RNA sequence: ACCCCCGCCGUUAGUUGCCAGCGGUUCGGCCGGGCACUCUAACGGGACUGCCCGCGAAAGCGGGAGGAAGGAGGGGACGACGUCUGGUCAGCAUGGCCCUUACGGCCUGGGCGACACACGUGCUACAAUGCCCACUACAAAGCGAUGCCACCCGGCAACGGGGAGCUAAUCGCAAAAAGGUGGGCCCAGUUCGGAUUGGGGUCUGCAACCCGACCCCAUGAAGCCGGAAUCGCUAGUAAUCGCGGAUCAGC
RNA sequence: UCGCUCAAACAUUAAGUGGUGUUGUGCGACACUUA
């Protein structure tokens, strides 16, 4: 809208853990407005990662979606009648709403059969430092350092 | 022991008619459970607008067909004259069985 | 298959129940 | 096992596999295995000689099936053909037989668009 | 064929198949609601003039 | 589909009594496409009209369970 | 001796009874881990109970009916807040700032004419 | 703004509902009983920038509490002087022109359903957050005398027959689906996908070739989320899943 | 899998013209206008 800056959409916190980052993983997982059965899926991937690594899926999922945390990217602008690929950071929501999104898709490009062991050898990945998810963050921000030259319209 | 229907369309023309029985009933007779009001059956009628073609903007009406039930149990005599007499209805078609 | 002639939803898309359909 | 004279649906589900046999399928499949006694499960893989022969030879003598089956699909077109009934007629442009929608898709009969 | 049509659909003479709805007011051959028996048109203007006991301007 | 008793129109079956009655000709104009050709009726010659005019369309062994009309063009170029 | 309070979201009303005990809950019958299975929103509508630090120390007995399989939830989440506030006064001092109390005026709206889904207009075209 | 629905609660009425409280238990609110509570509708209160803090001349904005609900709370009805020489003489009324053994009337059959092609709007898919199947559970609103059909028998079934209840909060359509537990499936044009075509049946109707719907067996097509372009939608919305009616012989 | 010419069909337009954009044929490895 021209008016106001709407507010954000303040969610309701996990109900399992205690953490408004979490349910929000829920919701882009939610196909067709099933919050119960991505929870389940979510929850199965939870003790998928203390099956491989004696870890808590909590900090797994912390580590993972901060490793995935675009730090800049380039947006488009015009100029008198021109497109600039102008680099610049992003904001906080964004950086986690693009993460949290880019890793469900890193899931379902895993050829794993069933949903939770995509999302969880996704997270695992993830949170190393070198995955499908975190490969396509790696990518944007070198767009940003390449176009480095056209920062001078920081705007 | 008997069991007065009085179904109608306007709900002011019902509620005169309902509670003017209610009065003549019990200020004469036994005990009469008062207006019991039930699920208004309604006729709801869309249609469109203008003669010829326009899939939108269409109006559409609603058909209030009311109920309302009241029953009378002792058999009074002075009831049934009163009733019988002191009656006012109208647009409302009442049936009444034992 | 919401358009299989052989189906549970196959039936109940079409408004009908048949065989494969449990009916009274 | 070459079940109906040549076809061999070996690997499989001994239901599906008569499935891709030639004038059965699903619900002659499962007919066959409740006058069998057969396992739906079990494959063709791992089964006994007598159930083959079993199960091989009844459905094979019992309904028409395979290119015979097919051969009876063409005889009766020849016949809406020897004379040309309206429904013969739809198989000699190769026309559908329910007179649906012509004027606009149906290429399922007409095949590729030739758009021309 | 429009007066000779309104008078065939009140004659009824074969079979019942050809009975079909037919609007009194107007005497329109389509939208004839059976409750009414009229046409959606002519319906709607007397709704508006309170000639349709019962009929209220619905809004919910 | 008429299961219970085969459909098809009086005049056509009456009609067609007279010429197995003593084996007249076949010449035949009807009307009623919407009947079912009857099975003993074979060798004759009903000239079905179909809004256009009357085709004399013959009649055999195989031409009996379907309709008149399964053998009489409604639409030109068919 | 009881608690009572009254739960409705989306036409599914919930009447709650509770009685200070052990933690045995009937709704309708059933029991609550029982009728409820598979859903997490299940021990959410407890929620109130976890609010107060009393979850095995009272029964629950409530009827829920209409509405969907998750609007009774809904239904006994509030209810359960009027049951315990209505013998503690106090309790509503801190049950009302982390928001219980409202009968969440979220509801389904009328399929407008001329839309699809009282939104969703049909694919806008021109060709 | 006054009109209605959903939003908090009460007032009015009790054949909707209550092992809640007690007795029988067939352990089924089935009987007794009761209406506080759920409901069914009807009336009324309530929210008014009313309170406090800060900016302000005024109007007013932002933040906090109480509250079911704050700044029109969400939705509907309601769409000005006019414009588009917009649309409609096939809804109807209507000035004038034209036909008047036919531009009028009746029937039968055919035809709006034609197919070398193109565009718009849609359903269903191209599948493992899934397909086939067994059991279990939770809706709102609506309609039902020449109509809705519970129970029993035939068959694979559509469907037929016997036959109870219903002027309809208390009889029928009705299992809502998705979902919860369990099974096969194993990446394959596939248990995905049902289009097409052969043969055999049922329903309504004088009459299903043209030109109806619906079962069953078989044939199992195109089809790997799609180019340039392009549409919807700001929250209980989108997406997704079932249900009802009008229309109506049936469709 | 890319580069290129040409003749349809479709898309951008309120419409046309032209162009632009994809798939189809044979080879080499936006700008202008609208009695
Ligand atoms: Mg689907
Ligand atoms: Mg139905
Ligand atoms: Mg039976
Ligand atoms: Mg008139
Ligand atoms: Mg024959
Ligand atoms: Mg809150
Ligand atoms: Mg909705
Ligand atoms: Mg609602
Ligand atoms: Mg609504
Ligand atoms: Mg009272
Ligand atoms: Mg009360
Ligand atoms: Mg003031
Ligand atoms: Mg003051
Ligand atoms: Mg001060
Ligand atoms: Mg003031
Ligand atoms: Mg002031
Ligand atoms: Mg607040
Ligand atoms: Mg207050
Ligand atoms: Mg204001
Ligand atoms: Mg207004
Ligand atoms: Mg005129
Ligand atoms: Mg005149
Ligand atoms: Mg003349
Ligand atoms: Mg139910
Ligand atoms: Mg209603
Ligand atoms: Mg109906
Ligand atoms: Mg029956
Ligand atoms: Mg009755
Ligand atoms: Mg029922
Ligand atoms: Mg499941
Ligand atoms: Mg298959
Ligand atoms: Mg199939
Ligand atoms: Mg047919
Ligand atoms: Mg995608
Ligand atoms: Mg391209
Ligand atoms: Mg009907
Ligand atoms: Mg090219
Ligand atoms: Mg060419
Ligand atoms: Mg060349
Ligand atoms: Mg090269
Ligand atoms: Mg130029
Ligand atoms: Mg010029
Ligand atoms: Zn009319």
């Amino acid at each position: 809208a021209r008016r106001r800056r709407a507010e954000v959409r303040q969610l309701q916190p996990d109900l399992v853990y205690g953490d408004v980052l979490v349910t929000a993983f829920i919701n882009k997982i939610m196909r067709d407005g099933k919050k119960n059965l991505a929870a389940r899926i979510f929850y199965d991937a939870c003790k998928i990662i203390q099956e491989k690594t004696g870890q808590e899926p909590l900090k797994v999922f912390k580590q993972a979606v901060e490793n995935v945390k675009p730090r800049m990217e380039v947006r488009s602008r015009r100029v008198g009648g021109a497109n600039y690929q102008v680099p610049m950071e992003v904001s906080p929501r964004r950086q986690q709403s693009l993460a949290l999104r880019w890793l469900v898709q890193a899931a379902n490009q895993r050829p794993e059969r069933r949903a939770a062991v995509r999302i969880a050898h996704e997270l695992m990945d993830a949170a190393e430092g070198k995955g499908g998810a975190v490969k396509k963050k790696e990518d944007v921000e070198r767009m940003a350092e390449a176009n480095r030259a056209y920062a001078h319209y920081r705007w | 022991k008997i069991r007065i229907k009085l179904r109608g369309f306007d709900h002011k023309t019902l509620d005169a008619s309902a509670q003017k029985i209610v009065e003549a009933a019990r200020r004469s007779g036994a005990q009469v459970s008062g207006p019991i009001p039930l699920p208004t059956r309604v006729r709801r009628f869309t249609v469109i607008r203008g003669p010829f073609k326009h899939k939108d903007s269409r109006e559409h009406f609603e058909l209030r067909t009311h109920n309302r039930l009241v029953d009378i149990i002792n058999p009074n005599r002075k009831t049934i004259e009163q009733l019988m007499t002191l009656d006012l209805p109208t647009g409302v078609e009442i049936e009444i069985k034992t | 298959g919401k358009g299989d002639r052989r189906t549970r939803r196959g039936k109940i898309w079409r408004g009908t129940y048949g065989k494969y359909r449990p009916r009274k | 096992a070459r079940i109906a004279g040549v076809e061999i649906p070996r690997n499989k589900r001994v239901d599906v596999a008569l499935t891709y046999i030639y004038g059965i399928g699903k619900a002659r499949a499962k007919e066959a295995l409740e006058k069998t006694g057969i396992n739906p499960a079990t494959r063709v893989k791992d089964l006994t000689e007598a159930e083959v022969v079993r199960l091989r030879e009844y459905v094979e003598n019992t309904w028409k099936l395979e290119g015979e089956l097919r051969a009876e699909v063409a005889a009766n077109i020849k016949r809406l053909m020897d004379i040309g009934c309206y429904r013969g007629l739809r198989h000699r442009r190769g026309l559908p037989v329910r007179g649906q929608r012509t004027r606009t898709n149906a290429r399922t009969r007409k095949g590729p668009r030739k758009t021309v | 064929a429009r007066k000779a049509l309104i008078e065939k659909a009140k004659r009824t003479p074969k079979f019942k198949v050809r009975a079909y709805t037919r609007c009194v007011r107007c005497g329109r051959a389509r939208s004839v609601y059976r409750f009414f028996g009229l046409c959606r048109i002519c319906l709607r203007e007397l709704a508006h003039k309170g000639q349709l006991p019962g009929v209220r301007k619905a809004s919910w | 589909s008429l299961k219970k008793g085969v459909f098809v129109d009086d005049h056509l079956l009456e009609k067609v009594l007279e010429l197995n009655a003593k084996g007249e000709k076949r010449l035949i104009k009807t009307w009623s496409r919407r009947s079912t050709i009857v099975p003993e009726m074979v060798g004759h010659t009903i000239a079905v009209y179909n809004g256009k005019q009357h085709v004399p369309v013959y009649i055999t062994e195989n031409m009996v369970g379907h309709k008149l009309g399964e053998f009489a063009p409604t639409r030109t170029y068919r | 001796e009881q608690y009572y309070g009254t739960g409705r979201r989306k036409e599914a009303v919930a009447r709650v009874f509770l009685r200070p005990g052990n933690g045995k809950v009937t709704v309708n019958g059933q029991d609550f881990n029982e009728y409820f299975q598979g859903l997490v929103r299940a021990v959410a509508a407890l929620e109130p109970l976890r609010a107060v630090d009393a979850l095995g120390r009272f029964d629950a007995y409530i009827t829920v009916r209409g509405g969907g399989k998750s609007g009774q939830i809904d239904a006994i989440k509030l209810g359960i807040a009027r049951a315990l506030v209505q013998y503690n006064p106090d309790y509503r001092a801190k049950l009302k700032p982390l928001g219980f109390l409202t009968r969440d005026a979220r509801v389904v709206e009328r399929k407008k004419y001329g839309k699809h889904k009282a939104r969703r207009a049909p694919q806008y075209s021109k060709r």
